[PDB]
């Protein structure tokens, strides 16, 4: 009884983490009205190099 | 194969002819070839990813991570690192107390931490069990070794010498040996009875490099095994390996399971050694050097660790072309072995002194 | 684009005033917000030693521990503040700490992390260079020095210069190096303010000091040469005489000397010329937030100003009512923040080296 | 450089170096091997220096 | 077609354009989305290609990785050799004479094995309904005669797999 | 803050439940099936672990 | 408090000694 | 120099002309594709259907500009003079993107009734001196 | 753009030289082979 | 380029005025630009005197088309 309801809560708190982490991922910061520009590096997100 | 860019506009341009009869979008600096022109390259880009895609439904061309799921799903299992440790023989020069966790390291930068504390009372060297904490093949160094130390401590000598060197240091196995693991555990089924079975069973034990089965060995209710450990300079069993070997294949724990799995109960198995049969080629070079010394014997050598199998017959060929294979030599013409050379399943072909 | 101060426990959204610094020319960034409440109610999730953590919209800015709080009340106004900085700012204040005072042959990365364990900041080393990560032979600690002056004082003489992240851990940062952001006269500039002072800038720096000789070189070094060292660096922006001479920190080699040299020269080129600008967006053109350590395209060349690219030293985010959303964005040279090693823009080993140098993405093969 | 303990928090490295200039030390481990004597000292309170340099005068020579 | 459909719609909508399937925007989004629609096959049939017992361009590489070219892999027939694929990858069993005979039949054979006729080890396999005619199918070539006539398959499959104490006895019938 | 609440429930959860095994856990002093039963059980969850 | 806050912050261009 | 669009039926089209597309590189495609493509509705507008959908692109959140203009509000209007001038105010802000470069100099559009259930519309421009020579074509009927 | 063409030059060079060291593939010392590939390494070294 | 159909223009009794070209035609080159003229004059202007020698014979017997081995 006592390891069952170990494992069940330490799945708990990981499914609350991965909640986090999928809705961290989801979301993209660019909401704006702009125009695409021929921009070399990055060409899909990421960080510029250096 | 995905199409090529020049093969995606032409079948753009196939298209958009189809589609609009009497066109000719060939034609240069026209809206219909840069129409065509742009879409190819998007057909193009999309196909790479299609490519990227494919390539990893095998493990063989998988990329790494693809790679390692492969193998934890099919149940390859790594060895994880180990790390080296040993005595050091530090010298002080009162009474003083060396506390946990300090550390001694050696010129190439390798850094040995103490575990436990240590209280000296007396102006006299005193040895230590410290272990490394670098985790890998380079832990273990030599015999007679020096290694200084990081922070001084309130009255102990630097420097400190290991009269016998630290040992135990080990590395994680690599991407390039799992995948051989797992290609020869899908290649070779398990059935738990089979000639491969055995094989893999007697290659399973630490050591052990070659190994063969026959089956059928004397009678319809017996078989044989033998095996050659390849590493030690003997190449050929012991006693000892003999019956380890044959209680590895009586019985072992499965990692996987945690059951025990091994022969059946009716079978007699009598795993054995086998007893070498050298043979002693007379091969003439015109450059007589030690580099083309040096260049055909480590041919030769492979040559039979490669094709050559208990109770089996190896024709003359092998030694011209493992010979052959050699660059600097003009002529190589062999004289010994003019005939197939033949042995029994008891008896293991090598190759003797070659004399010059 | 909400300020959420993550304190202990919950949630905090709504301010009235916001102030957020950033720059690469320091080991912390402070943030200072004012609250509004009705007298009487408790404040308690906002005390000193707590732990905050600033997000910025669904982006963290800063982290680590409140400093101060500020309650004021008179006859016809009431403000309360609260301040902080970063978890890098718990090293500035406090005393560095470590059994054996002195590391005999280990590398600046594994100093500081030696020295930054008991605390709980986690050092971050970002220079791939070969000189850069070269041992100390041997490194002393005063007693009673803060382990920010330590490791200040080691990434002088390496050439490094030493920030702090926007996570709380220690950088030993790199300098950018793609053109990344464009900021015109015409478009998007409310005000600017180029100065550029040659007061400090000098012509030849030349330092002095002495050389090593505890122990296993003192066997090996003469008499002479224990005291005669020497390094020079020489700017070309300064006609005239204009020395310099410049007493070593510690012990010295005619490397190490050069090192230092250039470190000073490149320190005061990024001091003399200062751009300052005050753009209307606390986001950037492809949406990010602002920060420091950015290599900008300025074309202010209505004003008759022929400064082609700049780097970011310092930004510094408002939420005043009278200002609005605005960002005081600071910029200087590039070739003020660069490690002795590299520059602005004799053999096999030569050759490697400068390919993975103009690659930095690759991986060295150390 | 205006409140009291900023000015303190400024002016103080340069007392600390005054004040750790000159010290006094014990000796625990004398090694002669080396054309100079090497000590190994030890500081105020949990601070050691490995390898420090002994100074005699010419002439004159002594192992503690 | 779906994807013309989709183009379309991804195009502005208003006044000026017409989407009438009849006009030329509709008559160019067909010739401009046929693309896109053999490159989205492509990636379908990888999905396909997944496992060796359907997989087409992925046969040599399934084959190269399980080492398959052997005895139990038949002439030519891409049938056939997608079937080899298929259960050597998938096969571990027992020494058992059950799972003996339910491999043998998987492979579309119909062995017994029977007890011994003049020992213990010697079992008898007694292979019925033998038949050494394979009908071409659609996916193999067009040069391929329409049957191809393979002896032995089993007798060495058998052979292979058989344990290693054991020898086994094979009688034909009808 | 509710993605900030669930370790700290979860930790005195774990608490608990240590406590409880802790106090109901009785010795078994005897060398039989008693003892060599609890012995499977103790190693069966060693060997999932 | 320009240079009163670049104190309390760190300053990894010392300015002193 | 694009494709042009052509009308026929009261509907444009892009249209053939010999081997390809029959090409533009004058205001004409310009003019008649910033005025006939329906741009995104105000939140406070009333559409002229009883739904609640409002027209526009996916890419005016990715073109820096409302692609057309608002004259689709327009769609059942009755005979009075409030339609003629809203009429006159959605075209001149939907070509006032011209005028704001140096592409035209003056736009003069007046709004008329002609013969019972006619909005007449007259836009005169003022292109430069060194703009070219537009296209000219006129709305065509078939079958 | 003309500041976003060095980046793309860099990358470009970077790209370039990743694809020759993966599909540069080794050979035996004494074969023509061998000599071909010397031939053609020093060849484009004269270029330079 | 691939596959492009080409007619006839006279007719030719007994052929089909149909042209596919599996392989798309090659060649295809304009004037040569001042570059390229400079590079050849300059080669022109540089370029030494090859008197004969045994390595130049075989230069000389090997230029011939068709020669694909020389000796001397």
């Amino acid at each position: 009884y006592v390891m069952l309801a170990a494992a069940q809560t330490y799945r708990a708190e990981a499914a609350s983490q991965a909640l986090t982490a999928a809705l961290d991922f989801s979301r993209r910061m660019d909401n704006a009205a702009r125009a695409p520009v021929l921009d070399a590096p990055s060409t899909t997100t990421g960080t510029a190099s250096g | 194969s995905p199409p090529t860019l020049s093969s995606l506009i032409a079948r753009t341009e196939q298209n958009i002819e189809q589609r609009l009869p009497g066109s000719w979008p060939q034609a240069r600096e026209k809206t219909l070839s840069a129409i065509a022109y742009a879409q190819a390259g998007l057909a193009a880009g999309c196909h790479e990813h299609i490519s990227w895609v494919g390539r990893q439904i095998i493990p063989s061309t998988a990329d790494e991570d693809e790679l390692l799921e492969h193998c934890r799903f099919w149940g390859v299992r790594r060895k994880q690192a180990t790390a080296a440790s040993g005595p050091l023989t530090v010298t002080t020069s009162a009474a003083t107390t060396i506390p946990a966790g300090t550390r001694w390291q050696r010129a190439d930068g390798v850094v040995y931490s103490l575990a436990d504390t240590i209280v000296i009372d007396r102006a006299g060297t005193t040895e230590i069990t410290v272990t490394a904490l670098a985790a890998g093949e380079a832990g273990n160094t030599g015999e007679n070794t020096l290694l200084t130390l990081i922070t001084p401590v309130a009255c102990v000598v630097s420097d400190a010498i290991t009269v016998k060197g630290f040992s135990g240091g080990a590395d994680i196995e690599s991407a390039a040996e799992l995948l051989s693991r797992l290609e020869y555990r899908v290649q070779y089924p398990p059935f738990g009875g089979n000639q491969f079975d055995y094989v893999r069973w007697a290659r399973e034990v630490s050591g052990v490099t070659r190994a063969w089965c026959f089956p059928t060995w004397k009678g319809g209710g017996t078989v044989g095994v033998t095996f050659v450990m390849d590493n030690r300079s003997n190449i050929f069993p012991q006693p000892a390996d003999v019956e380890r070997v044959a209680d590895y294949i009586a019985g072992h724990t499965d990692p996987i399971t945690g059951l025990i799995v091994g022969q059946p109960d009716g079978v007699n198995v009598t795993v054995f050694a086998p007893k070498a049969k050298p043979v002693n080629p007379r091969i003439y070079i015109s450059p007589k050097t030690a580099e083309l010394k040096q260049a055909i014997t480590n041919a030769i050598n492979t040559m039979f660790f490669n094709e050559v199998m208990p109770g089996g017959a190896l024709a003359p060929s092998r030694i011209i072309r493992a010979v052959a294979g050699v660059t600097g030599l003009d002529d190589f013409e062999v004289r010994f072995p003019t005939e197939i050379q033949r042995s029994e399943n008891t008896e293991l072909l090598t190759a003797g002194t070659i004399e010059w | 684009n909400t300020v959420t101060l993550r304190a202990d426990g919950r949630l905090f959204t709504g301010w009235t005033s916001v102030s957020v610094t950033r720059s690469i020319e320091s080991v912390a960034g402070y943030f200072e917000l004012g609250v509004n409440v009705p007298p009487g109610t408790d404040l308690s999730g906002l005390a000193p030693g707590k732990k905050f953590t600033l997000e910025i919209g669904g982006q963290i800015v800063c982290t680590g521990y409140i400093d101060s709080r500020r309650r004021q009340m008179t006859a016809d106004s009431m403000k309360i503040t609260v301040a902080g900085r970063d978890k890098t700012a718990d090293l500035i204040d406090c005393a560095a700490v470590y059994s054996g005072g002195q590391w005999k042959n280990r590398t600046l990365e594994q100093i500081a992390r030696d020295l930054c364990a008991p605390y709980g900041v986690t050092v971050r080393w970002e220079l791939s260079d070969k000189e850069s990560s070269a041992a100390f032979p041997g490194f002393t600690l005063d007693h009673s020095e803060t382990v920010y002056e330590a490791l200040v004082r080691a990434s002088r003489a390496r050439g490094v210069l030493m920030t702090s992240n926007a996570a709380g851990e220690l950088v030993f940062s790199r300098a950018a190096s793609t053109a990344t952001d464009e900021l015109v006269l015409g478009e998007n500039l409310l005000t600017l303010d180029f100065e550029e002072d040659f007061r400090d800038r000098f012509s030849e720096y030349t330092v002095k000091g002495y050389a090593r000789a505890n122990g296993a070189e003192g066997d090996d070094i003469d008499a002479k040469s224990i005291v005669s060292r020497k390094g020079t660096a020489t700017d070309s922006d300064v006609t005239r005489y204009r020395p310099m001479i410049i007493i070593a920190d510690s012990k010295i080699t005619a490397k190490d000397a050069q090192a230092r040299a250039l470190r000073e020269q490149r320190r005061r080129l990024a001091k003399s010329i200062t751009f300052e600008a005050e753009i209307d967006g606390w986001t950037r053109k492809d949406g990010q937030l602002w920060m420091p350590n950015l290599l900008v395209t300025i074309d202010a060349s209505k004003y008759a100003i022929k400064t082609t690219e700049l780097l970011v030293s310092k930004v510094t985010l408002i939420l005043n009512d009278q200002d609005g959303l605005k960002t005081r964005v600071s910029l200087a040279p590039r070739e003020g923040f660069l490690v002795p090693v590299e520059s602005d823009r004799g053999g096999i080993d030569a050759l490697v080296e400068d390919y993975y140098r103009r690659h930095p993405e690759k991986t060295p093969p150390w | 450089r205006v409140n009291d303990s900023a000015l303190n928090r400024l002016l103080t490295p340069l007392m600390r170096r005054v004040r750790l200039m000159l010290a006094r030390a014990v000796v625990n481990v004398i090694n002669d091997g080396r054309k100079v004597q090497n000590l190994q000292v030890g500081l105020l309170d949990d601070e050691e220096s490995d390898e420090v340099e002994r100074l005699q005068n010419y002439g004159h020579f002594s192992v503690p | 077609t779906p994807w013309q459909t989709a183009f379309l719609q991804l195009l502005p909508s208003g006044l000026a354009w017409n989407k009438s399937p009849d006009s030329k925007l509709s008559a160019l989004a067909q010739a401009i989305s046929d693309v896109i629609a053999t490159a989205a096959d492509d990636a379908r049939q990888m999905l396909r290609e997944r496992f060796p017992s359907t997989s087409r361009w992925y046969l040599g590489e399934w084959e190269s990785f399980l080492g398959l070219p052997d005895c139990t892999s038949e002439n030519g027939t891409l049938s056939e050799r997608q079937r080899a694929a298929a259960n050597k990858m998938r096969m571990t069993g027992n020494l058992s004479r059950r799972f003996y005979e339910w491999l043998a039949a998987q492979y579309g054979f119909t062995v017994r094995l029977t007890d011994s006729t003049e020992g213990q080890w010697v079992t008898q396999v007694n292979i019925y309904g033998i038949k050494n005619y394979r009908n071409a199918t659609v996916l193999d070539n067009v040069l391929t005669p329409l049957r191809v006539y393979e002896s032995g398959a089993l007798e060495c499959l058998l052979e292979k797999y058989k344990p290693a104490h054991q020898i086994y006895k094979f009688v034909y019938h009808d | 803050d509710t993605s900030a609440a669930v370790p700290a429930q979860a930790v005195a959860v774990t608490g608990s439940l240590g406590d409880t095994l802790s106090s109901v856990w009785q010795t078994v002093k005897d060398g039989t099936a008693a003892a060599t039963a609890v012995m499977e059980a103790v190693t069966g969850v060693i060997d999932d672990i | 408090d320009g240079m009163g806050l670049n104190i309390y912050a760190g300053d990894n261009y010392i300015t002193g000694w | 120099t694009d494709l042009a669009i052509i009308w026929t039926n009261g509907r444009g089209d892009i249209a053939q002309d010999g081997i390809d597309m029959l090409t533009d590189d004058s205001l004409t495609t310009d003019v008649t594709i910033s005025l006939f493509t329906d741009r995104r509705a105000l939140d406070s507008d009333t559409l002229p259907d009883g739904s609640d959908d409002r027209r526009g692109w996916w890419g005016d959140s990715y073109r820096d500009r409302p692609i057309g203009s608002r004259l689709w509000l327009l769609s059942r209007e009755k005979a009075t003079p409030d339609t003629l001038e809203r009429a006159r105010g959605y075209a001149e802000e939907a070509l006032e993107w011209l005028k704001t470069a140096g592409r035209v100099s003056a736009i003069n559009v007046r709004a008329e009734q002609l013969h019972q259930g006619w909005l007449y519309l007259y836009i005169a421009l003022t292109l430069p001196d060194g703009s070219v020579i537009p296209y000219e074509f006129k709305a065509a009927f078939n079958g």
